[PDB]
RNA sequence: GAGACCGAUAGCGCACAAGUAGAGUGAUCGAAAGAUGAAAAGCACUUUGAAAAGAGGGUUAAAUAGCACGUGAAAUUGUUGA
RNA sequence: UGAGCCCGGGUCGAACGGCCUCUAGUGCAGAUCUUGGUGGUAGUAGCAAAUACUUCAAUGAGAACUUGAAGGACCGAAGUG
RNA sequence: AAACUUUCAACAACGGAUCUCUUGGUUCUGGCAUCGAUGAAGAACGCAGCGAAAUGCGAUAAGUAAUGUGAAUUGCAGAAUUCCGUGAAUCAUCGAAUCUUUGAACG
């Protein structure tokens, strides 16, 4: 009654939707039958409920992986696929923008950098 | 009164659920100090 | 004494962590010594206890009772060993809880995962024995 | 009422001529589904619903 | 643990009751009227209190209590009829009589060697 | 009755004439609080509720707000 | 704690009532209501010369 | 003018208004008599 | 991570399903309440009683530890003895 | 001398004391003290108006105030509907 | 002589002091900087086989994926796990997700 996540990763979209349809159909017929003889059928309910959650989390994950490949070389990504971080860290200046310096500053560091030295005792 | 809303009806549904007493098997759990509903 | 600042010698913090431990930490706490024959075989002193292990009780009122472990009740920090039981009023046989520190393991339930546990402990004992020697 | 009618037809192959609904005081909905005269409630309940 | 520890339970019969919703003052005087009495005479007396034929003498808790001629047997004037206290003391006496029957003692020679009414926590 | 159920704080403190909540000030964007009552502040400060999101921030700080997936994961 | 014993709203009842002139907790639906506060002699009060 | 109410009987330990319906009331005690005598003596010995 | 701190009327109001129960129209006010035993082994069975419970018997090192549970003061009360 | 100290007997079950110094939230009969508990008063004051209840049978361990039937009263459509 | 009132003892009551304990508090010190329109803090309603509260979660609902450990959970019932395994767990870690109605709240 319990599906294995390792099996679900190998399968494709059409097989995953067929299995999801089978689990929903099996649960719906057995939900109308769970009204009497509540025994090991209740364990079948709990396994089917977790199995639907497993198929749903692998259908969604494969869709998000395909979208990230589609938006690999695109300037704008959907907000769900963007890194979350914090609100402050998303408005923080970029690493290239923070490290940018004036070219008068770059000339001074090119010709007079901080040297390595020692003083004898 | 006789005229209600469904949200008022659902709030009154929850109110009697808190008034329900505790089950007997909770009292038999190890490390339990609950005696009765309050 | 202690040296590292991350360690704590507080009594209440030690007691809070023991009685509020997760079941994964409770497995390491419920460890039992290996027998003398097993100690000279694997160079391993103690191991966390297991459902299939065979133990001998060396402390308590059920001393020298030998049997197979039947349950590792990590909630009350006790193990249940076969035939070491008491009777209720109703003539119903209920098992007595024994702490793993009061038993000695005389046979192991061996799988691939245990064999890595004996190997990893054995590797460090001869590492320092060679370090102390040469 | 339209969603209950479609769900009974699509899943359990049950035709209904009228559906009545109330919300129970617990906050859950109760649906009365009257069938077509051709089918029998006792035959359907014994077969699919598993009810004597 | 009973109050009278000098009496061994093997040759005796005992019965107790706790948190009994009867008046403590009426039950104290009823237990004092039957103290040291025979078992069959005490059971007959308590039923007469129910039927208002004999009266229980009130000695300590008898403030502004009426007078009756049935107290002349006890040498007092203030005597009452605690029916509720008589009902509870009958059931405890029948319980101890059953305890003697189970143990094998003779019910014809049983006396009330010890009887005590203590105060319960107040409602 | 002079007060009804507020929709922001859940207390029966919404005036039926002024239409302003006496506990939080619902039509105002800011939640009402004053410094002459430390008791009222601790009754509605962070930690009095469920903390859906603020309880998950400290774990993500510890690992550096990292993205991606561990190598070799199925 | 500098606020220990001072986190309460209490006032004296008066000088004509046959009770001690000690500040008492206002209210009326609690055990705490009408009980003395703000004193070294009082339960859940403020001890004499708080340690600094 | 004012009504003097004793702190005796049904009036012991009343936080507010007693059952005497009057515009102004004053509640008195035994312990006031010690204080009023002291205040009268201090006035008599300083006037 | 610590203390020449406090140890359930103390220490934060809160060692407990505490800003809870409860009070007020409302702003707000705001408690009380820790401890069986190493292990529930938390009285099988019999007997009396409508029942609650009681007495035998049993568990335990301890029922002088009966979930009105460690130790169990005083005020106050009962019985017995003088 | 005294504040107190020490021992015997019973209960109980896990930590405690002498000596020299150090330290303090350190010694109570009162504060109409605070909190909690407990008395006498006291089996006392008292348990109203709305006129009114009665007989047999059933149920039940137990029936004035639970039911059925039968008598006696009442609201009187501006009702006790 | 009894009763009654008072004194002392014994045992039993009432009550919760003392003693011992403490996953709590109080104060000091040290390392670091991290809420929200990508929808915060707070409010509500639901979700467990048998749950009222506290807790966790959100119709994938006392939870899913992934990683690590390596055989449990436990008050009861039922499956499990073939145990030489993609692998138990009210386990831990945590980089992927799901995320009802409101609330700055935005047809
Ligand atoms: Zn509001």
């Amino acid at each position: 009654g319990k599906v294995k996540a390792g099996q679900l990763w190998s399968k494709n979209k059409e097989e995953l939707t067929k299995i999801l349809g089978e689990l929903k159909t099996e649960l719906s017929q057995l939900r109308i039958q769970k009204i009497s003889s509540s025994g090991a059928k209740l364990n079948k309910i709990h396994d089917l409920r977790k199995s639907i959650a497993r198929v749903l989390t692998v259908i969604n994950a494969k869709q998000r992986a395909q979208l990230r490949l589609f938006y690999k070389n695109k300037k704008y990504l959907p907000l769900d696929l963007r890194p979350k971080l914090t609100r402050a860290l998303r408005r923080r200046l970029s690493k290239e923008d923070a490290s940018r310096v004036l070219e008068k500053t770059k000339k001074r560091l090119t010709h007079f950098p901080q040297r390595k030295y020692a003083v004898k005792a | 009164p006789s005229h209600k809303t469904f949200r008022i009806k659902q709030k009154l549904a929850k109110a009697q659920k808190q008034n329900r007493p505790i089950p007997q098997w909770i009292r038999l759990r190890t490390g339990n100090t609950i005696r009765y509903n309050a | 004494m202690k040296v590292r600042p991350t360690v704590s010698s507080s009594r209440r913090k030690a007691r809070k962590a023991h009685f509020s431990a997760p079941s994964s930490v409770r497995r390491v706490i419920m460890s039992a010594p290996l027998s003398k024959e097993l100690r000279e075989k694997y160079n391993v002193r103690s191991i966390p206890i297991r459902k299939g292990d065979e133990v001998q009780i060396v402390r308590g009122a059920h001393k020298d009772k030998e049997g197979k472990v039947t349950s590792v009740y990590r909630l009350k920090y006790v193990i249940h060993v076969e035939r070491v039981t008491r009777e209720k009023a109703t003539g119903q046989t209920v098992p007595i809880g024994i702490h793993p520190s009061n038993v000695v393991i005389t046979k192991l339930h061996l799988d691939k995962d245990r064999e890595n546990i004996l190997a990893r402990i054995k590797a460090g004992r001869e590492q320092v024995a060679k370090a102390k020697g040469k | 009422k339209a969603q209950i009618k479609q769900a009974l037809k699509k899943l359990y192959d049950i035709d209904t001529v009228k559906i009545n609904t109330l919300i129970r005081p617990d906050g859950t909905k109760k649906a009365f589904a009257r069938l077509t005269p051709d089918v029998d409630a006792l035959d359907i309940a014994a077969t699919k619903l598993g009810l004597v | 643990r009973y109050a009278a520890t000098e009496i061994a339970p093997t040759k005796s019969a005992r019965a107790r009751g706790s948190y009994l919703r009867v008046s403590f003052k009426n039950t104290r005087e009823t237990a004092q009227a039957i103290n040291g009495w025979k078992l069959q005479r005490a059971l007959t007396f308590l039923q007469n209190v129910i039927d208002k034929k004999e009266a229980v003498p009130m000695r300590r808790y008898a403030g502004s209590t009426g007078r009756t001629a049935q107290g002349k047997q006890w040498g007092v004037s203030r005597a009452r009829w605690p029916v509720k206290s008589a009902q509870f003391l009958i059931g405890l006496l029948k319980n101890a009589e059953a305890n003697a029957d189970a143990k094998g003692l003779d019910t014809g020679n049983l006396i009330i060697k010890h009887i005590q009414v203590n105060q319960a926590p107040k409602q | 009755k002079t007060h009804g159920l507020c929709r922001r704080c859940g207390r029966r403190s919404l005036h039926n004439q002024k239409k302003v909540c006496a506990s939080c000030g619902y039509p105002a964007a800011k939640t009402r609080k004053y410094n002459w009552s430390e008791k009222a502040k601790r009754r509605k400060v962070t930690g009095t509720g469920r903390m859906r999101y603020l309880s998950t921030v400290p774990r993500r700080f510890k690992n550096g707000f990292r993205t991606g997936v561990p190598k070799g994961a199925r | 704690s500098e606020k220990a014993g001072h986190q309460t709203s209490a006032e004296s009842w008066g000088t004509g009532r046959a009770v001690a002139r000690i500040p008492r907790v206002s209210g009326g639906g609690t055990h705490r209501a009408g009980q003395g506060a703000f004193g070294n002699m009082c339960r859940s009060g403020r001890m004499f010369a708080p340690t600094k | 003018q004012v009504k003097v109410v004793k702190a005796t009987g049904a009036n012991r330990g009343i936080k507010g208004r007693p059952k005497g319906v009057k515009g102004r009331y004053k509640m008195v005690d035994g312990r006031m008599k010690k204080e009023m005598r002291a205040l009268k003596r201090l006035a008599k010995k300083k006037r």
